């Protein structure tokens, strides 16, 4: 029954075709950072 | 005529030469070479007449002249000796019957077609009934050219060709395309890679007239060569080529070509790397490395701007200098080659100037009066409005010869001068095939070891995701064997082409399914790029897709796609990928024949070896450039 | 099947195993081959189901190795049309056949060893013809050798005839003599052995006389290695 | 006699193609030009790639080549 | 672009250029099909 009803989450050759094709990772260099504040100064720096 | 020449109609020794005729790649820079043969039948006072049909001549912004004169020759009655090689028909004929080799049992020899090439260029340079013989000879001159020749021999009839097409004659760029036409079904037995270059370059100038033809030639050849590469593939390769990515031959002794960069230097295969030493450095200046010379480059600790550094290098003897290559630096804003054998002084010759150095790389290939020097001197001039402390410069590549034969250090047979060794060579040669055959015994004996788990299952795709550390392991061995595989089979071509260099310098020879069977897969390969290349720009000039249907049709589309896109190179897989598209894109089936390849090749119970990533990319793309077909 | 193919490798083993467990099996198919044109895929087929004492006796006392070694030795100094594309099918047939110790006395016995002279000569053709039949032989020798002692003093003497240093023999000399002798283990365990294993596909279609599973383990180590190394390989 | 004539060895392929050869003329010539036309010493043209150790053997621009830069008169385009 | 310097002895240099503009106009023909 639990077989049934899990799917797994281990990963498959989707994921293999996915780096094919190009421990955590901080991801806030990528983003844009802005504030509600209209005064605020830019935080990109953070 | 203007009225100026008019008056001076009688006096006019080369007639009215277009200034834009005389042009460089630059676009606004060149040089005309004022000749005829009036100019030869002669011998004090020339006027230059510089008439427009800022306006016509104020766009010149600066002019220069320089006269030069025949050479010095021991030859009784030169004048007249020019006057007879100019004026009789017979001489035209009878130098284009040696060239084609059909006079005196066609035993003439390599250098005596060189010689022949050289009267011929001059010939047609002095000109602009020549051009009646070359036309009603060129089947056979293309084919001893570029089939039955070296790369010298190919690019000297190139030169010779560019001429008799810048000359009311028949056009003559028909007849070069229809006799290049004629001899495209001998490529798969051209004797280098060098010599198919420069054919090709001259088909694809020429392609502009009977787009049809051309395209029809093209497509028979590359689909009967693709069925004959497909059949060479081996499980071995294609192992190589799905697990590691490596899409040379190597338990394929014979390659075809070597590049080093259409944009490249090619047929590098006849020419030896050439190795040198810095001998002098100007300031602090020094080079550091940073069979082929490893790669060196000049290291200077002080730029600034405008500033001139230069380095010395010695070849450690008169080297036939061939082609040269130095990577495009940024640096500098200008680099200069001069050459010289005893002195700088003494004997010193400007090889080269380059002034787009810094966008560009340097690239000289195949100089067709090779330089016989010894030392050579690279002048470099920091980039202008730059200080940059330290640069670093690489030097670059340099190929020809370590062993000048006795006409090519000849200084009579030049422009304004200043059998024991092919008993090595054999040995050498043989010594490199017996090591060759270990290194490919050793890297046979590793992959026959190497097992590819198919992408069928999560734990497969796991091994794939993180390859086991045996697996690197035995990947970094593979890697290892496979280097030494390609650099023993790229020195044994080396030694084996300057086996042929030697046993042509004495009198030798160089050498239509059956062409195809017995061609190497090195050079099945290069003449798939060649025509894979020129379809592309056959298409990109469009009637030619008119054409291309009666074949490229859905089975002739799929077999394409098998034979060349499956098992192909990288860049034969991308180039008929593409060809594909451009051509039968817009098809009702091109959706469906999509589909078939996605379901032969990636269902389970395929067995086929391949690389499944490249070639599903390839389908991405594919299918991302027909996506405005409804069909896919 | 085609030949080389790992599936064609398994349904040989399988006929290996049942000529084994019947013995006239082998002659059944020795018939349906016609033991003449033999294909390569004949020659596999053949070599792999032949690896049984009975099976090698039978196709010895068949007349089939020695029609093909005479055939070869007809070509190298050049009863059957032997051409230069058959000459490296041959020698991996008797090569894979030499896997059997009979089969390698035989190889070294005095009917057979005008063959080695006959290859040393015709090598010291297509350059591809070539290339592969210099593989073949080179593989041909290191079998007949290999932990023989008989045989090593038979390419001895050959060697020295040949003698009385560039090219093919150069290669030979380097891969035979001056590389380690390479042994075949087979281990086997009432306990699996499970290392040096990966959990990924992978198809080692060996003898099935090696066995299958966790417990059995075949090893291809220089005659160099230490048992400790080779305990070390599988736990 | 004539070379054209005579078998094509290798000797007399050599000699056509020594016939065939150039030199830059050892003494510069001189010119005369529209005004408009202005010299430029030679050395000042080639500044950046200097040949003056070619000098010694003719190699130089200031013993072959001359050069002038064009001003933009009234009948400069003609 | 950066043709040696040699070449302006002979009658070859036009001939030359034309052979570069050459493979550079086959060049661009393929780059630019290739980017469609």
């Amino acid at each position: 029954t639990s077989t049934r009803a899990i799917v797994n989450t281990a990963r498959s050759m989707v994921s293999t075709i996915m780096k094919f094709l190009d421990g955590i990772h901080n991801f806030a260099p990528l983003g844009t950072i802005t504030s509600s504040s209209p005064t605020a100064q830019p935080a990109e720096v953070l | 005529l203007c009225p100026f020449l008019e008056d001076h109609k009688e006096d006019i020794l080369c007639g009215p030469v277009w200034l834009a005729s005389g042009l460089d790649l630059s676009g606004h820079a060149g040089m005309l070479t004022l000749t005829s043969p009036k100019l030869v039948k002669g011998m004090r006072s020339f006027l230059i007449h510089v008439k427009a049909v800022l306006r016509g001549c104020d766009l010149l912004q600066e002019v220069s002249v320089t006269i030069r004169r025949f050479k010095k020759t021991s030859i009784s009655k030169e004048r007249v000796q020019r006057c007879a090689m100019l004026q009789f028909s017979e001489f035209h004929e009878k130098l284009v019957n040696t060239l084609c080799r059909k006079t005196d049992d066609g035993q003439i020899t390599e250098h005596a077609q060189s010689l022949v090439l050289d009267t011929l260029c001059w010939l047609a340079g002095v000109h602009s009934n020549l051009l009646s013989k070359t036309r009603k000879f060129l089947s056979d001159i293309v084919r001893v050219c570029f089939f039955e020749a070296g790369r010298s021999i190919a690019h000297k009839c190139a030169r010779f060709l560019a001429l008799c097409i810048s000359n009311c004659q028949p056009a003559f760029g028909p007849v070069l395309l229809k006799a290049l036409l004629d001899n495209m079904s001998f490529l798969p037995a051209a004797t280098t890679g060098g010599s198919v270059y420069w054919y090709f370059v001259l088909l694809n100038y020429v392609k502009d007239e009977d787009l049809a033809g051309c395209s029809t030639a093209c497509a028979s050849l590359l689909t009967a060569v693709s069925r004959q590469l497909q059949d060479r593939l081996t499980p071995m390769e294609a192992l190589l080529q799905t697990r590691y990515g490596l899409y040379s031959s190597p338990f394929d002794p014979v390659l075809f070509d070597l590049e080093m960069s259409f944009t490249s230097l090619t047929g590098l295969l006849e020419v030896e790397p050439l190795h040198f030493t810095c001998v002098s450095t100007s300031d602090g200046t020094r080079i550091e490395r940073d069979q082929p010379p490893p790669h060196q480059s000049i290291i200077i600790e002080r730029m600034h701007s405008g500033a001139r550094r230069f380095v010395t290098l010695d070849f450690g003897r008169p080297i036939l200098l061939t082609d040269v290559l130095i990577p495009t630096c940024g640096d500098l804003a200008s680099l200069s080659i001069d050459i010289w054998t005893l002195g700088e002084e003494v004997d010193g010759r400007r090889l080269v100037v380059a002034t787009d150095i810094s966008t560009h790389s340097l690239i000289l290939h195949d100089l067709i009066p090779p330089p016989v020097c010894r030392f050579m001197k690279i002048t470099v001039i920091g980039r202008y409005g730059s200080t940059n402390a330290r640069a670093k410069i690489p030097l670059g590549f340099y190929y020809g010869h370590t062993y000048i034969l006795p006409w090519e250090s000849e200084l009579k047979l030049m422009h304004d001068p200043l059998d024991q060794h092919l008993a090595m060579m054999v040995a050498l040669q043989e010594d490199i095939q017996c090591r060759y055959n270990l290194a490919c015994h050793r890297l046979e004996t590793l992959l026959q070891s190497i097992d590819l788990p198919p992408l069928n299952s999560a734990n497969n795709a796991q091994y794939f995701l993180r390859k086991p550390d045996k697996a690197v392991e035995e990947d970094s061995r593979v890697f290892s064997a496979y280097q030494d595989c390609i650099q023993l089979q790229l020195q044994l071509n080396l030694a084996h082409n300057a086996v042929q260099r030697l046993k042509v310098a004495l009198g030798a020879s160089r050498k239509p399914e059956d062409l195809i069977q017995t061609s190497s897969t090195e050079q099945l390969r290069t003449i798939i790029r060649y025509l894979l290349d020129t379809l592309l720009s056959l298409l990109h000039a469009s009637s030619v897709p008119a054409v291309l249907q009666s074949t490229f049709h859905a089975q002739a589309c799929e077999e394409l796609f098998k034979h060349l896109c499956i098992s192909g190179t990288p860049k034969i897989r991308l180039h008929t990928g593409l060809l594909l598209v451009q051509l039968c894109g817009g098809e009702r089936w091109w959706g469906q024949f999509l589909s078939n390849v996605l379901q032969e090749l990636y269902n389970s119970e395929q067995l086929l070896i391949f690389p499944q990533d490249r070639v599903f990319m390839l389908l991405s793309c594919i299918g991302q450039r027909s996506l405005s077909n409804s069909g896919v | 099947l085609p030949c080389n193919m790992v599936l064609k490798k398994a349904v040989d083993s399988l006929l290996c195993s049942m000529c084994h467990v019947h013995p006239n099996y082998f002659s059944l198919l020795m018939g349906w081959m016609g033991i003449l044109a033999l294909t390569e895929s004949h020659l596999a087929t053949l070599a792999s189901s032949s690896q049984s004492p009975e099976a090698i006796k039978q196709l010895l006392d068949s007349g089939l190795p020695s029609l093909l070694v005479r055939s070869l030795a007809s070509f190298c100094f050049s009863k059957m049309p032997i051409t230069a594309d058959l000459v490296a099918p041959i020698l991996r047939f008797l090569t894979e056949v030499g896997n059997s110790h009979i089969m390698k006395d035989w190889l070294g016995g005095s009917e057979v060893n005008p063959l080695w002279t006959a290859l040393l000569f015709l090598l010291c053709l297509t350059t591809q013809q070539r290339t592969a039949i210099e593989n073949a032989t080179v593989a041909f020798f290191l079998q007949c050798i290999s932990c023989h002692p008989n045989n090593q003093k038979l390419m001895a003497q050959v060697l020295c005839e040949l003698f009385q240093i560039s090219g093919f023999i150069r290669r030979l000399f380097l891969q035979l003599m001056l590389e380690d002798e390479k042994v075949t283990m087979f281990l086997q365990s009432p306990c699996p052995l499970y290392k040096g294993r990966i959990n990924a596909t992978s198809h080692v279609i060996q003898h099935p006389m090696y066995g299958a599973g966790h417990k059995f383990r075949t090893l291809h180590l220089p005659v160099s290695t230490t048992l400790s190394d080779v305990l070390d390989r599988v736990s | 006699d004539l070379l054209v004539d005579q078998p094509f060895t290798l000797e007399i392929l050599t000699s056509l193609v020594e016939l065939t050869r150039f030199e830059t003329l050892t003494p510069r010539f001189s010119a005369t030009v529209p005004p408009c036309w202005v010299e430029v010493q030679q050395e000042q043209q080639q500044r950046r790639h200097p040949q003056h150790l070619h000098q010694q053997h003719h190699g130089d621009a200031a013993q072959h080549t001359r050069t002038w830069k064009l001003q933009t008169d009234s009948n400069s385009w003609d | 672009q950066a043709l040696d310097a040699r070449l302006e002895v002979g009658l070859e240099q036009q001939a030359e250029l034309m052979l570069k503009m050459m493979s550079t106009l086959e060049a661009d023909s393929i780059l630019q099909a290739l980017t469609n």
